[PDB]
RNA sequence: ACCUCGAUGUUGGAUCAGGACAUCCCGAUGGUGCAGCCGCUAUUAAAGGUUCGUUUGUUCAACGAUUAAAGUCCUACGUGAUCUGAGUUCAGACCGGAGUAAUCCAGGUCGGUUUCUAUCUACUUUCAAAUUCCUCCCUGUACGAAAGGACAAGAGAAAUAAGGCCUACUUCACAAAGCGCCUUCCCCCGUAAAUGAUAUCAUCUCAACUUAGUAUUAUACCCACACCCACCCAAGAACAGGGUU
RNA sequence: UCUCUUACUUUUAACCAGUGAAAUUGACCUGCCCGUGAAGAGGCGGGCAUAACACAGCAAGACGAGAAGACCCUAUGGAGCU
RNA sequence: ACUGAACUCCUCACACCCAAUUGGACCAAUCUAUCACCCUAUAGAAGAACUAAUGUUAGUAUAAGUAACAUGAAAACAUUCU
RNA sequence: GUAAAUUUAACUGUUAGUCCAAAGAGGAACAGCUCUUUGGACACUAGGAAAAAACCUUGUAGAGAGAGUAAAAAAUUUAACA
RNA sequence: GCUACCUAAGAACAGCUAAAAGAGCACACCCGUCUAUGUAGCAAAAUAGUGGGAAGAUUUAUAGGUAGAGGCGACAAACCUA
């Protein structure tokens, strides 16, 4: 019975009746570790440079 | 409490033949009304694409016959007669499983007095006699035909491989010897009432019998399919298909015929009619008998090797 | 065993303690024997302590029949129609006095399993909990994943 | 498996079955009406048809004479078969040995049938009559038939 | 093989009181149009069949009385007659058996 | 000597086999004292298969003829309410030996009753996606010094297994069968290689990554809610099912 | 006999009617896998499974039924024989 | 930090959780003496208490409506037939 | 610090024991093996270690819809080279 | 009154080959080799088939005799009322 009261969907699509039934979305437990490209360059400028590299290096 | 009843229970001595005659005439008129599918309002006819599948048909198993090839080899063939085959209903791609479209096709005509009332209403709306069997064919959307169209044997052409599904001959409750080919036990060397028994059924450690164990039981009355049967000949006058080898089930049984799904014959329908065979717009009637190019025709020069 | 016996909830008869307390015991009827070794405790109870009991509580009517019996008895009748019969057969006077005082102390309600030894008629003062208590509202009452 | 297997196993063997059917057929020829268990009556009806055909084959036919001599065990019904029964069905081709179901045998509750040669100076059996043409449904169908005839 | 345990009355009631073991109700039963004695469809009425059988037995007894002994089987047709009922012109060569009765109003 | 002596029946064999891989064959790789054909050894792989006989009760063993091979093991040394009873091991008897004798021998031999009507659990078509050998060509080529002698690709023939069928043949005969005929479709992973850092070379990568590399997001079956006395049936123990225009 | 089994008949069988036993039975609302445990679990632990209820089969388990093991040992228990 | 016993505390009460064995307080039925007189008391006594002995007898189940067991055919019930 | 001990009188029952820690002996520095000694537990309650005799926590009896606790949950991941 | 042996007085043994016969084939009759069924069975030892004998050391009816520390035994520890 508890599993009959459970509804799973693999994507963003949800049926309209269930959506009209929805209340009080729960918050996500994990924190989405925020990959490099979405970092609001102000934050990059805030973060310090830990080491000065040699000028004669190729990487 | 309402007693049961049949169609001719309260009918009179004079009214019984009248009812039979009238119902048979209405049946024949309905059957003849569908003779020209291309003039009523045909659904659009699409060209054949590589990854496309067309409809099959329902046939009747007539019997088996010998046949000989130009090299002198003998093959036994089975005759499948198309009695009254029509497309009954068509479901859209998304209305069944979203995987493939479906076409329902009906078999030989039966009596209207011994069918379910819902089935009777369905066939009344369709405007056709009731069919003994209905089989569903998975098709691509470009092969759909209008419901009520007739299907003819020339839908299949010689030099083609088909699949034949039917209910095999039922042998009732059979012992393990006949059912599973089990060897029995010796006949005279001392055995005590143990000549056809299955013997052991499991081991002692397991303490039970596995689900897949072979034991005596009802045998034979199940649907089975024969794959890759080559058609050798089409008789257009009587709508007969000559299919290589044997076909499951008894004679006078209804079989489901459709193109073989074996990988060796995936796209061989470039030369097969692809809404269906339509004998109205052909503008040239087919011969009474279409043969395969390797078949010794009945009128032959009595082939001599060289 | 509780599963093999009836049950009830804790209750009063007519809201006894709300206004005035009233004695729920109505009558005590005693069957005691003139002769007979089993009615000796009852005999001396009637001799000494029945008069003082009647004077102590005058809301109870006490009858003493004094008939030949093998088993002397006391029948307690309560304002709610309940009837209870007890045997005072071969009991001491102190035993009988304790019995009659206990009978006067109890109410007529059945002595069965009591089921949650408290009876409040107003269990909630700040409002009973429902799944929307302790739940904040949204602007325009918009449920999750809405548009307008 | 008994696919397409006529001739039920009746007695203690094929000869016993043949002799039981022969006794039933002799009784039928003698009495013109015989009651017996249903399946035996079915087999004996199948046999009585061909007995009447052999009788119609002619008195002087040697093969018919031998067949009658075997199948009639009283030797005084063979003249009956050849001069009463066969000449009774000269016009008709195969329509005799009317067979009906009678309620049940009392002791063992067996399914019971009655079988009679037509003609049969015996009193008639309570045959099941069809519904009269004056009933409401039959009158409606008759009106439909008349309307169809007029529309033709 | 012996039962390891006694079967309980609950199990026995479930086995022997389920619908497969119960008697089915039959709807083949209607009134006989003649004699109104509750026949069954597809089966002859017991009352009418008994009447016919009694008349046939009387006729056969008369046949045996007239025939003499065994092995007779006359080579002519037969006709049953009743009180009065002079023989008809078509039944000349037929054997005549007239026992004594008023012809029943079902045998014509 | 821990359960069982108010009974847990034993060796071999028959029948049916479930499972492990520590693989006998079929698949894929590394090394080789691997030129080729045969081999040896190691990694991975348990879907499939793993013969018939003479002697002996044999499991083993020897031998004969084959095969791609004739695997090891567990399953109450699987399985006697399915079977057998040839040994073992009761009562009869003989021989060799022991004993005064009765009697005895982890000596041999002739003979010697195998019960059970199934209450419970379990189970009784999982509807399907086969494997192997051989022949021909390649080729008498790759390879040697000679004998010898391959792969891969292709074509064709079978055998077995599974599933059906009766037109021939055969047992038979309004049927059922085999000795007859018809059909049978995807991989699997261990390594072999690009670019490239940690460690500006190089490095197949429990580095990020690119290939051989994934058959599957498989397709075939089957999927009609209530005419039903009764009759027939290629349907069937009963029930159910198909037909009755 | 077997490779290698098949067909039919009778009995049996299954259904209908009549009559009507016996062994057996602690109670049972009586599942599978792994583990545990008087050391081989339907009933215990962890999982999995799971509307109810007849009929026909089968014999893997219920250390299945029957016979207070006959084999072995013990008893200051017997008896036959020398 | 929390959970977690029949350990300990808390309100009230306390003789009220070991086999064999041993000590003790009561006690059902019955009969007898004397009471009592809708079923009791004080004493004396004894064939004095049964969820178990493959216990004895009787009843009734389970297996089970199961295994099993019957009557050659037609008819006029004279008779005839296989 | 504690409250038991000896003697006298009258008797039964127990005298076919297991595992754990420790010192040993035999065996294989095998055994859920056999034999001694010291102690514990079990053959009595409850909680824990998965179910669990013998390991750990815990004991003296009742009711409570109060409380504090006891024992009580396993952590580990690894080879370049001048 | 079964059975072992005996006593008295009886009975039976077709047909064929007859070598002459405790000879051969073979009925009745006596027995019980092997197989299958049965195993609470028809039966507390049977049925079907197949077998050994069947003019003799044969089979068999009747009455009588020998009895348990015994009888009887062409010794199987056989039989002496399952
Ligand atoms: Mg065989
Ligand atoms: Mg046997
Ligand atoms: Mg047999
Ligand atoms: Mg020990
Ligand atoms: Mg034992
Ligand atoms: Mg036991
Ligand atoms: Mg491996
Ligand atoms: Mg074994
Ligand atoms: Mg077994
Ligand atoms: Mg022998
Ligand atoms: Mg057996
Ligand atoms: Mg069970
Ligand atoms: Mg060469
Ligand atoms: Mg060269
Ligand atoms: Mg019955
Ligand atoms: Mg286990
Ligand atoms: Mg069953
Ligand atoms: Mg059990
Ligand atoms: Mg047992
Ligand atoms: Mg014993
Ligand atoms: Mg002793
Ligand atoms: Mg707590
Ligand atoms: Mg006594
Ligand atoms: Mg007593
Ligand atoms: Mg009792
Ligand atoms: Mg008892
Ligand atoms: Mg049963
Ligand atoms: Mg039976
Ligand atoms: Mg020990
Ligand atoms: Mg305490
Ligand atoms: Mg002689
Ligand atoms: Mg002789
Ligand atoms: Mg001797
Ligand atoms: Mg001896
Ligand atoms: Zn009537």
């Amino acid at each position: 019975t508890m599993m009959e009261r459970l509804h799973l969907f693999p994507d963003e699509y949800i049926p309209e009746d269930i959506l009209k039934n929805l209340v009080e979305e729960l918050p996500q437990p994990r924190k989405i570790p925020k990959r490099l490209d979405e970092y609001t360059q102000e934050e990059i400028d805030a973060f310090p440079r830990l080491w000065t590299p040699p000028e004669d290096y190729r990487l | 409490g309402k007693s049961g009843t049949w169609w001719d229970e309260h009918l009179s001595e004079e009214n019984v033949p009248f009812i039979k005659q009238l119902v048979s005439d209405e049946d024949k008129a309905q059957l003849a009304s569908k003779l020209c599918p291309l003039k009523d309002e045909p659904w659009p006819i699409h060209p054949w694409e590589p990854g496309s599948f067309r409809v099959g048909l329902i046939a009747l198993k007539l019997g088996m016959m010998p046949l000989w090839t130009k090299d002198g080899q003998k093959h036994v063939v089975t005759l499948l007669q198309v009695q009254d085959c029509h497309v009954l209903k068509y479901t859209s791609k998304e209305n069944c499983n979203g995987k493939m479209a479906t076409l329902s096709v009906g078999g030989k005509t039966v009596s209207r007095f011994r069918k379910a009332t819902s089935i009777l209403e369905f066939y009344r709306e369709l405007g056709l006699p009731p069919k003994q069997t209905v089989k569903i064919f998975n098709i691509t959307d470009n092969a759909a035909i209008k419901p009520g169209t007739p299907l003819y044997a020339a839908h299949f052409r010689p030099g083609q491989y088909v699949d034949v599904t039917a209910k095999t001959i039922g042998k009732g409750f059979q012992g393990v010897m006949k059912r599973w080919g089990f060897k029995g036990q010796p006949a005279t060397h001392g055995q005590t009432k143990t000549h056809r028994r299955p013997g052991a059924v499991a081991t002692g450690d397991i303490g039970r019998v596995w689900p897949g164990t072979k034991m005596p039981g009802k045998m034979g009355n199940i649907y089975r399919t024969e794959y890759g049967l080559k058609v050798w000949r089409i008789n257009t006058k009587h709508n007969i298909i000559y299919v290589n080898g044997s076909v499951p089930g008894h004679k006078n049984c209804l079989v489901k015929v459709k193109d073989s799904k074996l990988p060796a014959y995936k796209d061989l329908g470039k030369n097969l009619p692809f809404p269906t065979y339509f004998p109205d717009g052909d503008e040239e009637e087919l011969p009474e008998d279409l043969y395969d190019e390797n078949v010794c025709q009945p009128g032959a020069p009595s082939i001599t090797f060289a | 065993t509780a599963r093999g016996t009836p049950s009830r909830f804790l209750a009063s008869v007519l809201h006894n303690g709300l206004g005035r307390y009233v004695q729920q015991l109505q009558r005590l009827s005693f069957s005691v024997s003139r002769d007979g070794a089993s009615s000796r405790g009852a005999r001396e109870f009637v001799e000494r302590e029945v008069i003082d009991f009647a004077r102590r509580n005058p809301g109870v009517v006490i009858y003493v029949n004094s008939r030949p019996c093998c088993v002397p008895r006391v029948v307690a009748e309560y304002l709610n129609g309940a009837v209870r019969e007890e045997s005072i057969h071969c009991k001491s006077v102190e035993e009988i006095s304790t019995l009659v005082q206990k009978l006067a102390d109890q109410s007529g309600l059945d002595v069965i399993r009591i089921r949650k030894p408290f009876h409040t008629d107003n269990p909630s003062i700040q409002g009973q909990w429902h799944p929307f208590t302790n739940k904040p509202t949204t602007f325009r009452g918009l449920r999750p994943r809405e548009v307008q | 498996i008994s696919h397409g297997r006529v001739f039920r196993r009746m007695g203690l063997g094929p000869e016993s079955r043949i002799h039981l059917l022969r006794n039933l057929l002799t009784g039928l020829v003698r009495h013109e009406r015989i009651e017996a268990p249903w399946a035996r009556v079915d087999e004996m009806r199948g046999y009585a048809e061909k007995l009447i055909d052999y009788g119609k084959l002619g008195d002087t036919n040697e093969r018919a004479m031998r067949m009658a001599d075997f199948w009639l065990t009283e030797k005084d019904l063979i003249p009956k078969l050849f001069q009463v029964l066969a000449p009774r069905y000269k016009d008709q081709t195969g329509g005799y040995t009317r067979m009906l179901q009678i309620p049940n045998r009392s002791l063992d509750r067996a399914k019971m049938a009655v079988i009679e040669y037509k003609g049969n100076c015996l009193p008639p059996l309570p045959l099941p009559r069809r519904d009269s043409h004056l009933t409401l449904l039959n009158q409606l169908l008759q009106g439909l038939r008349q309307d169809l005839r007029q529309s033709q | 093989a012996a039962p390891k345990n006694r079967r309980t009355i609950e199990v026995n009631r479930c086995r022997r009181r389920n619908p497969q073991k119960l008697i089915k109700v039959k709807n083949n039963i209607d009134v006989c149009p003649e004699c109104g004695h509750l026949k069954q469809k597809h089966v002859l009425c017991a009352y009418c069949y008994e009447k016919v059988c009694k008349e046939t037995a009387e006729i056969r007894r008369q046949i045996g009385k007239q025939e003499g002994g065994p092995f007779k089987a006359p080579t002519i047709e037969t006709v049953v007659l009743y009180t009065g009922e002079t023989p008809s012109e078509q039944d000349q060569g037929k054997r005549i058996i007239e026992r004594d009765r008023k012809r029943p109003s079902w045998f014509t």
